């Protein structure tokens, strides 16, 4: 039986990130941007039927939702290749396109105001799911519609799922660059402060590390919003190839996040990638552990590791790489509980065409992600202390009375930080 | 683990079960470990060096005697990664108890909840 | 584990070798300039990991920073052949694009501009480095950047990295010629001076030394810098032989300089390359020329009162040798007591044969290169520290050195390393001596 997963696209960002995402899964499961099967990918080991529904006419209609408050991106996928990947029923769009304004309380306030087409939308694939495995939510924190309306779509899964796990994945701002969003700060403390308190699992996507990585290991000069979305795609796609590639072991999205979130409030999940851009098991955990190959900004200790290698590996390589890995302590793991460091061996797909016959992806749990909350923490205090643009967000429900969301959003990260730091501890 | 991380959204509400929450979700991080490192290591450790074999010897296979020979060896590979002796059965055993175990915590934790 | 090199470019002349180093190394290793290695260089036996790094792409990219206070070297790397061949993130350009002008007090204070990007660059090269040797820092003496910015880059990297050598090549002006910085002295000495207390080893570049050896040896009337910038790319490269060669013994130079340095403050090392020109050369004519004083790369000074002698030798002969022509070789330079060593310790001379790379085309079936600790560099430290007392005795030059923080108050660190070069030069004197060992 099929274990089906909603991706949730939510505002420009997550619209777009979730466009090119299904554009990378296509393209790795020689899958059409009609959603047609293309004749060499008639005889794919993958299962589709998980992440994306068969048509009538053969065509595989993603089990996305895309909820954006402003009309550029849904257009722009409308108007793409892609326009026939998504389920037309799936995708709700706020008829109020005034959007959120880089406001978070905005975003809020239009989750809201879009909740009835977002929660039929949501109702409609729940029960058209057969093994509906849980949500993701792909958003931005630092926006006004990704950000308030990703935290609103976040409550409201843990509420309408309590039992089902609510994965996100969270772009966390630029820390380092002045945020053209001068509520950025409480929109990404809202996002942190749901994320810890009402996620399962967040995905921290750092736009500071996912820029350092673009630049430091892709060559491009600059790179673009759109380089880093490939790396993204090419991200999903690996963390779809335990999907695709039918194992033995950690076949599902839930003993995944079994794996990686030991603690409940510690739902932080860094991730990471390969390439970015013959490796041996040994070269390829070489590689992987140069700092600028991790996809999380983290400020501290390793949790945990999982290098998922898809491609021709040679298991006695893997041995062989993680024996040097374990001499060589290439990762600091919590000292009140043993070392996870697992290392899982699968093909990549057959349908995207690598230069590279082995990729690798690392999943890393890291304490300095604590870091990466308290520094977002600190830039909500840096906001809030200066009164910044919250003319706009008094007009905002979540803001119209005090401006105790964003305080308590503070709170919550603050708690995060503090949890990830005890279990950076005994 | 599932049920655990949810619950403890849940019941954050009321601090007084944060403790059980919290000392539940470190028992079921510890298991989930154990259990993700182990499959991990009957599938590379047992399955994919069985595959592997076979594969190899199929594919360089002359015989049909020789075919025979390598099912069997990737059998046996299998067999012998997996604990499958007759001199494993200990280790087979606290394998065992251990799935009991944490089949028995599920049940402790779930009435914890109720 | 590679025992890594970082190659630290310093201004002007420091980057403009650095990009030659650059590119003799890939030209060593068949590496393209864009740091792609070349479909003919696959098989190579050379250890590229001790000098090179290794590209995600199979491209081998240098281990070399390249670290300017003025734009005009660290842009001409960029727009050169070989700009694809570095990773453009290891180029530190100074914000501050007013560089050192020839000056050791402003390199001195731009290197404390720069301080922390400098040791966080460094940092982070350490962390992508597995068993990381040492940094090399190229620069000049004589210069603003390459005296003032290499002291505190000196300065700085032996506080963060008090385990890891710090080694410099140190250019020193043309003593022939008039140093355009008035000043000049002053710089050279404050670089001497932290050479002398900072630094392991430094490698004295003479402009003299190689106008010297353009005319009597190439040819070259007017050496241009291109030039002077390939011999100094010949010379990096001899540098490189013992880690490209896999040997028995001495493959690292950590393990030469342990061999080399008896003495930790007497790091001032003499060059000599044959041939140096515009018959299978035996071991004993490679000797033979490497004791000519044609062949010899260091501008000493041939005072007649003082019997300079070699502290230690290496001779470093790339190409097909036989070994028993390099006893021979050995046999006569013992017999016609070709070189004069000091009289406080043993002789120390190693002969190294390597093999040449076999992406570089080598004109002359046997090459040879001397290295030489020879007591005569005194003779350069001394008209270093004479020129600084005729400066200083002078007040010459210093208008811009009170304008700079390091010497706006007195020039006292300028006076600490007239002292210490003058110092030097006596101590260089005494290990011609056998009283060296009592000398300091």
């Amino acid at each position: 039986m099929p274990r089906e997963i909603i991706t949730l696209q939510l505002g420009q960002c997550g619209n777009q990130i979730g466009f090119e995402f299904w554009k990378q899964l296509c393209a790795e499961h020689g899958i059409s941007p009609e959603g047609i099967v293309e004749e060499f990918a008639t005889e794919g080991t993958d299962r589709k039927d998980v992440f994306f529904y068969q048509a009538d006419d053969e065509h595989y209609i993603p089990r996305a939702v895309l909820l954006d408050l402003e009309p550029r991106v849904i257009h722009s996928i409308l108007n793409s290749p892609y326009a026939k990947l998504y389920n037309p029923e799936n995708i709700y769009l706020s008829e109020h396109g005034g959007g959120a304004g880089n406001n978070w309380a905005s975003g809020f306030s239009q989750g809201e105001k879009i909740h009835e087409d977002i929660f039929d939308i949501i109702d409609r694939e729940a029960d058209g799911s057969d093994s509906l495995e849980g949500f993701v939510l792909c958003h931005s924190i630092a926006g006004g519609t990704g950000s308030g309306l990703g935290s609103y779509l976040l409550e409201r899964l843990n509420d309408r799922y309590p039992k089902k796990l609510v994965q996100t994945y969270s772009v966390f701002p630029n820390q380092d660059e002045m945020s053209d969003v001068v509520v950025q700060p409480y929109n990404s403390l809202l996002t942190l402060k749901r994320l810890t308190q009402n996620a399962d699992c967040v995905v921290v996507l750092d736009n500071t590390a996912l820029n350092r990585i673009a630049t430091d290991r892709l060559h491009i000069q600059n790179p673009s919003f759109s380089q880093i979305n490939q790396l993204v795609s090419t991200i999903m796609s690996a963390s779809t190839t335990t999907l695709r590639y039918p194992g033995y072991m950690n076949n599902d999205l839930i003993g995944l996040i079994a794996s990686l979130i030991p603690t409940p409030r510690l739902h932080f999940l860094m991730t990471g990638y390969t390439p970015l851009t013959k490796t041996t098991v040994l070269d390829v955990m070489r590689r992987l552990l140069q700092p600028k190959n991790v996809m999380v900004s983290t400020g501290h200790c390793y949790i945990a590791i999982l290098n998922i290698i898809q491609g021709e590996v040679d298991p006695t390589q893997v041995h062989k790489s993680l024996q040097r890995i374990r001499e060589r302590k290439l990762a600091n793991f919590i000292p009140w509980g043993p070392a996870s460091i697992q290392v899982a061996l699968s093909r990549k797909s057959p349908y995207l065409p690598s230069a590279h016959r082995v990729s690798g992806l690392m999943m890393a749990n890291h304490t300095s992600i604590s870091s990466l909350f308290e520094s977002s923490c600190q830039q909500y205090d840096k906001l809030r202390k200066r009164e910044a643009f919250l003319e706009q967000f008094r007009k905002e429900d979540i803001f119209k009375e005090n401006f105790d969301e964003l305080d308590r959003s503070r709170e919550v990260v603050q708690e995060l930080i503090d949890e990830y730091h005890a279990a950076t501890r005994p | 683990r599932k049920g655990h991380m949810c619950n403890a959204r849940l019941l954050r509400s009321m601090p007084e079960f944060s403790g059980v929450l919290h000392h539940c979700h470190i028992l079921a991080s510890e298991m989930v470990h154990f259990i993700h490192q182990m499959q991990y290591y009957v599938t590379f450790e047992v399955l994919e060096c069985s595959w592997d074999e076979l594969w190899n010897r199929v594919q360089r296979a002359q015989d049909l005697d020789h075919i025979i020979a390598a099912h069997e060896a990737f059998l046996g590979t299998v067999i012998s990664r997996c604990l499958l002796d007759s001199d494993s059965r200990a280790l087979l055993n606290q394998l065992r108890a251990v799935f009991d175990q944490i089949i028995e915590l599920q049940n402790t934790q779930d009435a914890i909840y109720r």
